[PDB]
This record gives structure tokens, sequence and C-alpha cells, in this order.
């Protein structure tokens, strides 16, 4: 019926307190937040 | 000596709130962590 809520922080996984590295990331633009946004939807699916 | 290593930055942070509307007051979740700063 429903799977483990996960959220996964695409900002800490990709790069782990660096500010160098965060700017890279936001240099893709919304992809981190494409994936969060996907894996909170996952998790309201589920509960739904 | 042996020392253990723990990565920092427990959990997220959610955000409770109304409607606009409503009012402005808002409650702060910090998910999986236990009340340390407050």
């Amino acid at each position: 019926v429903s799977m483990t809520k996960t959220s996964v922080d695409c900002t800490m996984y990709i790069c782990g307190d660096s500010t160098e590295c965060s700017n890279l990331l936001l240099q893709y633009g919304s992809f981190c937040t494409q994936l969060n946004r996907a894996l909170t939807g996952i998790a309201v699916e589920q509960d739904k | 000596e042996i020392l253990d290593i723990t990565p920092c930055s427990f959990g997220g942070v959610s955000v409770i709130t109304p409607g606009t509307n409503t009012s402005n007051q808002v409650a702060v979740l910090y998910q999986d962590v236990n009340c340390t700063e407050v």
C-alpha cells in the first residue's frame, strides 16, 4: 500500500558543506529542485 | 586515541502556515531531530 517516505537533499548529497560546489550545482539549474519536488510528490502520493 | 566523526546538519526543516488570507503565523518543524536549538 505505502512505500517508505524518503526525502533526499540533493544539495547536501551532491555537495557537502561546500560553497563552490553549491554554486556549480546551481549552475545546472533546477535539477536539484526538480528531484526534491519529485521526492516530495512521491511522499505525498504514498500518504494519499 | 580513537575518535568518531558524525556529519552535522541532522534532518531537514518544514514550514507550517495557514492560508495567506487567514493569518501570517507560522510553525517550524525540524524533521527527525530533537529540540536542541529552539
